[PDB]
């Protein structure tokens, strides 16, 4: 086939679960990652 | 026979709950 | 913020306080050698670490050491 | 212990531990804490084969 | 001294090495 | 505090950056009795002056390796300092105004330990305690 | 007793002697590998049988084992020699050669002098004059 | 100033890069953490166990649910020779058609990943049929780590914590260890075969809702109590029985035949659920060893320092001090650690060595790539466990030992002759390497210049003892097994060798991996192999016996386990710590499972493409072993992708090459060292410091990273790139060429 389709239940999980976990959620984990690393004690 | 469309929604609010007490020891663990 | 420690196998031959290139080390006197002199560090603060005073001195297991600790930005020689 | 003898060593932190070694000289100060220096016929790492030594940690072997 | 601990181990282990090198060359069966 | 005029450099790259400004400065003072020329621990050379000398060099290790240079054109007269952003210009080399070389009185044996070095306690001496092993007061 | 034919009755190993060429190198080295055990590819196998292969295999150790502890006996017995003239930090650059073959000549008959020296407790130093660590 | 890192207040003033990545490999590291008693240090241990026990059961929670929705477990029972596994599906965004096309694979409608894991083979076995099983066996281990997670969350409330005399109860764990945790889960597991795995694998559907009716067999739960014990292994499954149907199955659920099912060419389940019986009533006896409170059983403490032999005056058991060893075992627990890795390495190459000679599972022998993959896995960890077995007893003589309290004893003795180990060790090394080697290239020489018949070939005949000694007859020694006529095969005075005639049809059948044939070409790999276990250990017992210290430096214990060196003095003493010789037998440790898994998988490539003699005359030499093992099983790998097409094999061969920048990255970390780059990033600071339009500044300065941290970062490259090499080349040189 041409396209990325699924046979398996809930087909349309993995369309979201890819692009959340990997390019749309990790940098704001970064983020949140790096404002405990550098935040500053007094 | 694969699993139902329901069976994979049922199975991603049951690992909410390892997913909330997994919180719960990496706090107490003190991070 | 290293630690210069100095143990009395010294014997005053002035070697490593001739080799500290941030005059960490220097020469106050003692009663336990020819020279009547044992260094000290009250300069620690500046040690840059390098070890350069562990290799002049001519003791047999020598008689000053540098433990590496937590380092800062003059124990680490960063000019930016 | 006199100048010329032959002694062995019991330091264990240094390189001639039971190693013979000459008494080149002893310092007759008695306030100096090493007074005996021993010259041994093999260097340690790259560098001196005299060091200064006490007496209670020399053993003579002749 | 005479080593009388150490030997009777260690010819043991060689007498277990002997009875495994007889049944080797076909000496005992 | 600190005076001079600096001597005939052309500029460089290796001098002073934002930590100079930020955090701290130091500066070593000598005078020369000619117009000589040395070489700069910040990379090329410079010409020393004839009256009071001043550079500004941006850690300790820059000024006593051109102290060490100095020395080898028969001037052993410099004063370091170590400059602090808002002014404080404290004097640091050499303290008592003699050489830590030789040995002056009224100095301490401070760090000192009085026992061979190798006969410092095992490390499960200070098992779960705040001191290292070469800390420790027992000799 | 194993599946070692020797190489006579060997039907692998007598196609390697059917085509071959001449020189010196594959007819009489191949001729002498005849009585060596091969195994289902002609190839000559190095077993240890209990008494058809037991000076078989005896000739390479006490052949070998002599003359590695005849160029050890010698180089230790050198080493032992300039030591007790309290000059072996140059002799061991500029080797002196009328002892070298001196003590080659001591080491000939090492297995009877390795023995005179067990039992009279020579051949090893003791542990407290031999130096160490902080152990 | 920073509160990164909370646990040490030394590295939280670091003005520089370091203290991000030194508080990552310091954070677990509790004995070293700023304000810590032993008290608080092991219930840090306690509660981080059981969120590490969580992650196992959340990530065999993943391979339960990956298999149940996107893997084909219905259609693979069918048919589980002539049909692949599917591991989970892919969801690449970025492929193109041919990717698409090339990675739609199995039968499926979508693209898929083929499982080389196994694990199809192991929920055959065990009984699980349908994808409703694994399923609820998924929910299930999802709510058993959750149980994990709030058993840590609990022992750490300070009504629940336990204090330090519970967990220096060292002979109360072992009794609940080996009767319960050993004893009673293997009990369990004989319950499991016995009444689920075994009707399951006649035919009958056992669940939930009818074991408790149907018992497994006709004699059920009275002959056990009676004494009429032979009941349960009466008629067991003949040799026409097919697996997981009804055609040709028995009744008896506790049979010892031994040997192989002709079928799946796997151990008997019956044979198995006897065997965790067996362990488990030897387990259970075994617990009943040390003393509770009921004041009966052995101190460990009084067994140590007993030094009474019937009367004798023995110094200790085996005439050895062993007095002060208890507190020393008790207190450390790196001593602890480091007999748990080396217990645990061993038990990991013995299930290697193991599961592919005799295969547990159904259909795993007729698999030869989770067959190859499972190997190798069980190999490359049991060499880290291994290695990590002797980086904790480094760090147990420098941290946890006192020469006063182990006064005299069998840990002062060691010490008192390490220069003669190390010596010795050394020896061994430099035997195995001058005749391994010079035997190679003898024989390369030789069938490089005609006469391959010059080749020294040591015929291996002290293993090709042990095969006839266990009942190979093909050499033909004819003693102790391979003797019917002997004591030990008959047995003469009870002739209870029920398992003997099973386990002669196993060794004697020429297809499977039990008891291989041993050749000249297994000879001098087996010296490889103890060439690479006496180095790696050379490497590793230099590291642990000289960390105390030596006469470069006697006072290595003040440093620590990880520092760099000690200066350009004394010639220099580059990778004189007691880490740095833990980390030089890492690069031993891969070399030597370089050379096992190679020998394993080249002598098994060999049987499975039927050419026995490629291996059996080329092995020999070195240029067979890259020739034709290197060179030529290749070829189907970076095919991958050609300029003219895309196979299945695209992401090996992309993980191929992948691995090679991997360990070629390394390199930059291991021969580079650190004074060149902090001469080139004091460089790229300057730049950035007097540039226009670059708004940006550093919060901690960049320093070049550490010497002993671009070790560990030049020795992660090093090792990721040799396992994403080979588990590339292993995984599509076998799923290509079968
Ligand atoms: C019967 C009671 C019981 C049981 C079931 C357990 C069970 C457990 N304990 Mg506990 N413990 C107990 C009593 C018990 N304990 C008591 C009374 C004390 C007081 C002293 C403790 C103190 C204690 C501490 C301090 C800790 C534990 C821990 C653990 C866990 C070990 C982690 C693991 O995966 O194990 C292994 C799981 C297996 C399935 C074993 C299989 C793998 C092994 C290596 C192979 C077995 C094969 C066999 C050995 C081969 C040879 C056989 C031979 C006959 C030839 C485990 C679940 C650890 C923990 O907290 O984890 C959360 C830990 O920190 N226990
Ligand atoms: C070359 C040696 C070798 C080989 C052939 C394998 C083979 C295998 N491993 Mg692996 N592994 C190895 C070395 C090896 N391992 C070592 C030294 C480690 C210790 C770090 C691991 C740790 C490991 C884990 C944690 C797992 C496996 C698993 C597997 C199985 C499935 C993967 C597969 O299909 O093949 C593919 C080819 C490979 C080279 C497999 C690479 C798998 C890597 C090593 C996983 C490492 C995890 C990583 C460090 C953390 C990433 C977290 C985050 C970035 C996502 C497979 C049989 C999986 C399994 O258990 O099956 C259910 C699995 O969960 N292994
Ligand atoms: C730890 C075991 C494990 C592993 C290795 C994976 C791996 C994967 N899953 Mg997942 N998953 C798991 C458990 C696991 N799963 C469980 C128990 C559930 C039931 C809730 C799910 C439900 C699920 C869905 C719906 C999807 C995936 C998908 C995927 C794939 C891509 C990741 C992704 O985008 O989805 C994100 C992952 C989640 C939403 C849940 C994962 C979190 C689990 C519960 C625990 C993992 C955390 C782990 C313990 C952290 C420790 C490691 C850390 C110390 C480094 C990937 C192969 C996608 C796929 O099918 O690809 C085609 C997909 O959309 N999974
Ligand atoms: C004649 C001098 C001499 C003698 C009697 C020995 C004797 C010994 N050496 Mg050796 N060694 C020597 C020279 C010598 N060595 C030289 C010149 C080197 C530097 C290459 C070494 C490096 C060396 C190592 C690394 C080891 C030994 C070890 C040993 C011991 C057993 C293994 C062995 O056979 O040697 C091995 C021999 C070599 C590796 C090569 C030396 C032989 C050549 C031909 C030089 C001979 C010198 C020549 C006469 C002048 C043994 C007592 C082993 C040990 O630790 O004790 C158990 C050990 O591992 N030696
Ligand atoms: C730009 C390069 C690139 C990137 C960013 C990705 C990214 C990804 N790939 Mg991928 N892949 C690539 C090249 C790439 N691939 C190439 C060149 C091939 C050979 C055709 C593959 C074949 C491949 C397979 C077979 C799989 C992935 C999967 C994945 C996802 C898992 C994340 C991970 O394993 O790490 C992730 C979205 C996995 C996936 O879909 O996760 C569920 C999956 O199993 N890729
Ligand atoms: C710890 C593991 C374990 C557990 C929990 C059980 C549990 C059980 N067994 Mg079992 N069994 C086991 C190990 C185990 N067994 C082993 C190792 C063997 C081999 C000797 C057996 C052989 C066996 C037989 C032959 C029978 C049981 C039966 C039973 C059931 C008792 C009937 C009842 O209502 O109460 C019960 C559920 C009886 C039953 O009728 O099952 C419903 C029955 O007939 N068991
Ligand atoms: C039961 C297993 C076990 C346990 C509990 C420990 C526990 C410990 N070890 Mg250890 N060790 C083990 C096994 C174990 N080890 C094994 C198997 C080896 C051989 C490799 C070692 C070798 C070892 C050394 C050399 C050292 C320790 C140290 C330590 C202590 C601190 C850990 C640390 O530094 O912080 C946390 C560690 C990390 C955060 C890991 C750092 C990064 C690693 C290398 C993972 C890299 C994987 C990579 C990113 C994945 C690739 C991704 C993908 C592209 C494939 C700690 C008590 C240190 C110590 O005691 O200091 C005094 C120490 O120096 N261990
Ligand atoms: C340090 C030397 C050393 C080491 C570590 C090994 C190690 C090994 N050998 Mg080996 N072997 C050696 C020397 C050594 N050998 C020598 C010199 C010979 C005569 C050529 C042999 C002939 C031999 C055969 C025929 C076989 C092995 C095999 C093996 C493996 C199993 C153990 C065994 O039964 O045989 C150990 C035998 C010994 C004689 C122990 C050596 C004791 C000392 C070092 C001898 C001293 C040298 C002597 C004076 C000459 C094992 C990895 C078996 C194998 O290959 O498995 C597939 C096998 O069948 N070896
Ligand atoms: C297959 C792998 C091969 C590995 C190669 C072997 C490497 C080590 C080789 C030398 C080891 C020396 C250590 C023992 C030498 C040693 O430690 O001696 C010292 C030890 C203690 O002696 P005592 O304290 O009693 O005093 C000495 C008097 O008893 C003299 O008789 O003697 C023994 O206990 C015998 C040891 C035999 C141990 C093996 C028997 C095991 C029984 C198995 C059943
Ligand atoms: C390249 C190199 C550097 C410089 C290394 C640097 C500057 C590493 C930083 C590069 C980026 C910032 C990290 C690369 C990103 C990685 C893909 C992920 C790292 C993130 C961590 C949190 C894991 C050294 O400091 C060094 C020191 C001693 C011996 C050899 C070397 C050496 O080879
Ligand atoms: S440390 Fe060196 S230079 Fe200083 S007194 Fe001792 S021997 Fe002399
Ligand atoms: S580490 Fe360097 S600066 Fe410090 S005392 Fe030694 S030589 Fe001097
Ligand atoms: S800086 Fe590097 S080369 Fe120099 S002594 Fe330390 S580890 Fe060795």
């Amino acid at each position: 086939m041409t396209q990325l389709t699924g046979d398996y239940a809930a087909s349309w999980l993995p369309w979201i679960m890819i692009p959340l976990v990997f390019y749309i959620l990790p940098f704001p984990v970064f983020a949140i990652l790096f404002l405990w690393i550098q935040k500053e004690a007094s | 026979m694969s699993i139902s469309d329901t069976q994979v929604y049922i199975a991603l609010v049951v690992a909410l709950v390892p997913g909330f007490l997994a919180w719960r020891l990496a706090t107490e663990l003190y991070k | 913020s290293h630690t210069v420690k100095i143990y009395d196998t010294c014997i005053g031959c002035t070697q490593c306080v001739r080799a500290c290139p941030t005059d960490v080390l220097e020469m106050v006197p003692w009663d336990g050698c020819r020279a009547g002199q044992i260094a000290s560090s009250p300069r620690t603060e500046d040690c840059v670490g390098c070890k350069r005073c562990e290799t002049a001195c001519p003791t047999d297991f020598l008689s000053i050491r540098v433990y590496l600790g937590a380092e800062t930005t003059r124990s680490m020689g960063l000019a930016y | 212990v006199q100048r010329g003898s032959k002694v062995r060593i019991l330091r264990p932190e240094s390189y001639w531990f039971q190693d013979v070694g000459t008494v080149a000289s002893i310092e007759q100060g008695g306030t100096s804490r090493y007074p005996v220096i021993v010259r041994f016929d093999k260097v340690n790492y790259a560098g001196v084969n005299t060091n200064n030594f006490a007496q209670d940690e020399l053993v003579e072997v002749e | 001294p005479p080593y009388t601990f150490r030997t009777a181990w260690a010819l043991l282990l060689l007498a277990i090495n002997f009875i495994v090198a007889a049944y080797y060359f076909h000496i005992i069966e | 505090t600190l005076s001079g005029q600096t001597p005939i450099f052309g500029g460089s790259t290796g001098g002073l950056l934002k930590k100079a400004e930020v955090e701290e400065k130091y500066a070593i003072t000598w005078t020369s009795p000619k117009e000589q020329v040395f070489e700069m621990p910040t990379g090329g050379a410079a010409i020393m002056r004839q009256g009071q000398n001043l550079l500004y060099l941006a850690r300790k290790e820059q000024c006593i390796a051109l102290g060490g240079q100095l020395r080898k054109f028969k001037i052993t007269d410099y004063k370091i300092y170590r400059i602090y952003p808002n002014g404080e210009t404290v004097y640091i080399h050499p303290a008592d105004g003699v050489f830590p070389e030789k040995v002056n009185q009224g100095r301490e044996k401070v760090r000192y330990n009085d026992r061979r070095i190798g006969q410092n306690p095992s490390p499960s001496k200070v098992k779960f305690s705040g001191i290292a092993t070469y800390d420790a007061p027992n000799s | 007793n194993t599946t070692l034919v020797p190489c006579y009755k060997s039907p692998a190993f007598v196609e390697r002697m059917k085509n071959a060429p001449d020189s010196y190198y594959t007819t009489k080295p191949l001729k002498a590998y005849s009585q060596l055990l091969c195994g289902e590819d002609g190839l000559p196998r190095i077993a240890l049988d209990r008494l058809s292969l037991a000076v078989d295999v005896a000739i390479p150790i006490a052949i070998f084992l002599y003359t590695a502890g005849f160029i050890g006996w010698s180089g230790r017995s050198y080493l032992q020699a300039i030591k007790k003239q309290d000059k072996a930090e140059e002799k061991e650059v500029f080797i002196d050669v009328p002892l070298f073959i001196s003590c080659m000549v001591m080491a000939l008959f090492w297995p009877m002098a390795v023995i005179k020296e067990l039992l009279a407790g020579e051949l090893v130093a003791k542990d407290e004059e031999i130096p160490i660590s902080v152990r | 100033a920073t509160k990164f890192p909370k646990f040490s207040q030394d590295l939280a003033n670091d003005p520089t890069t370091r203290r991000i990545f030194y508080a990552i490999a310091t954070a677990h590291d509790f004995e070293s953490h700023d304000g810590m008693t032993e008290e608080n240090l092991y219930q840090r241990i306690f509660a981080s166990h059981f969120g590490h026990l969580a992650i196992i059961f959340l990530w065999a929670s993943g391979i339960l649910f990956h298999v149940a929705w996107q893997g084909n477990f219905e259609v693979w029972i069918k048919d589980p020779v002539h049909v692949r596994p599917i591991a989970h599906a892919i969801w690449d965004a970025q492929f193109g058609p041919g990717a698409i096309k090339a990675f739609t694979q199995a039968g499926a409608r979508n693209p898929v990943d083929i499982c080389y894991s196994g694990v199809y083979h192991w929920w055959y076995t065990i009984g699980l049929r349908t994808n409703t099983e694994l399923y609820v066996g998924a929910l299930f281990l999802i709510l058993l780590a959750a149980v994990f997670l709030f058993a840590g969350w609990l022992h750490l409330q300070p009504r629940y914590r336990p204090n330090l005399g519970w967990f220096k109860n060292s002979e109360a764990r072992l009794n609940h260890h080996l009767a319960g945790l050993f004893g009673v889960s293997s009990l369990a597991w004989a319950g499991h075969l016995v009444h689920v795995a075994i009707p399951e694998s006649r035919g009958q559907h056992v669940g939930w809702d009818n074991f408790l009716s149907t018992p497994p067999h006709p004699a059920g739960l009275w002959a056990f109590f009676t004494g009429n014990w032979g009941a349960y292994a009466q008629n067991p499954d003949t040799a026409e029985h097919v697996f997981s149907t009804s055609q040709g199955a028995g009744t008896a659920i506790l049979t010892f035949l031994g040997g192989f099912h002709p079928q799946t060419q796997s151990l008997w389940l019956t044979d198995m659920a006897h065997h965790h019986l067996a362990i488990a009533v030897v387990l259970i006896i075994a617990g009943h060893m040390y003393r509770t409170n009921w004041r009966i059983g052995h101190s460990i403490k009084e067994m140590m320092d007993s030094k009474t032999f019937f009367g004798r005056k023995v110094e200790g058991p085996f005439n050895l001090p062993h007095q002060g060893l208890y507190e020393t075992v008790n207190n450390s627990l790196h001593f602890q650690l480091s007999l748990a890795l080396a217990c645990l390495g061993v038990a990991s190459s013995l299930t290697a060595q193991h599961m592919y000679s005799m295969p547990p599972y159904a259909f795993i022998a007729k698999d030869f790539t989770t067959m190859a993959a499972l190997y190798t896995h069980h190999q490359y960890i049991a060499g880290f466990l291994m290695v990590g077995a002797f980086s904790h007893a480094a760090i147990f003589w420098i941290k946890d030992y006192d020469p006063e309290q182990n006064k005299g004893n069998v840990l002062e003795r060691v010490l008192k002759h390490k220069e003669a180990i190390i010596a010795h060790l050394s020896w061994v090394s430099l035997f195995l390497g001058f005749h391994t080697l010079g035997l190679y290239v003898h024989n390369d020489v030789e069938v490089a210049f005609g006469a391959a018949d010059k080749q020294i070939l040591i015929e291996p005949v002290f293993a090709q003892f042990i095969q006839s000694a266990n009942g190979k007859i093909l050499y033909g020694f004819h003693t102790l097994l391979s003797n019917p006529d002997s004591i030990a095969f008959t047995a003469w005075p009870n002739h209870a060798n029920v398992w003997l005639p099973g386990w002669l049809d196993a060794i004697n059948n020429g297809t499977n991996s039990l008891f291989l044939t041993i050749g000249p070409g297994d000879f001098y790999v087996h010296h490889a192999i103890a060439l690479g276990l006496h180095v790696t250990t050379l490497i590793l017992v230099k590291g642990a016996l000289d960390a105390r210290g030596s006469k470069l430096m006697p006072d290595k214990k003040d440093f620590g386990y990880a520092f760099p060196c000690d200066g350009p003095g004394r010639g220099g003493t580059c990778d004189i710590s007691a880490w740095d010789a833990s980390y030089l037998a890492v690069f031993w440790m891969l070399n030597t499972l370089g050379w096992v898994t190679f020998y394993w998988h080249w002598k098994h490539l060999s049987i499975w493409q039927g050419n026995v003699a490629q291996f059996n005359e080329s092995s020999t030499y070195l240029m067979g072993w890259f020739r034709d093992y290197l060179w030529a099983n290749s070829a189907q790998l970076i095919n991958g992708y050609n300029p003219y097409g895309t196979n299945n094999l695209a992401v090996w061969a992309w993980m191929f090459l992948f691995g090679h920048l991997a360990w070629a990255v390394s390199f930059m970390f291991l021969i580079t060292w650190r004074g060149y780059w902090q001469e080139l990033i004091e460089t790229l600071a300057w730049a950035h410091e007097q540039t226009p339009l670059s708004f940006g500044y550093w919060r901690d300065k960049p320093v070049a990273l550490s010497i002993v941290q671009a070790r560990l970062v030049g020795l992660t490259h090093f090792t990721v790139g040799y396992i994403a090499t080979y588990g590339a080349f292993l995984i599509a040189s076998t799923a290509s060429k079968f």
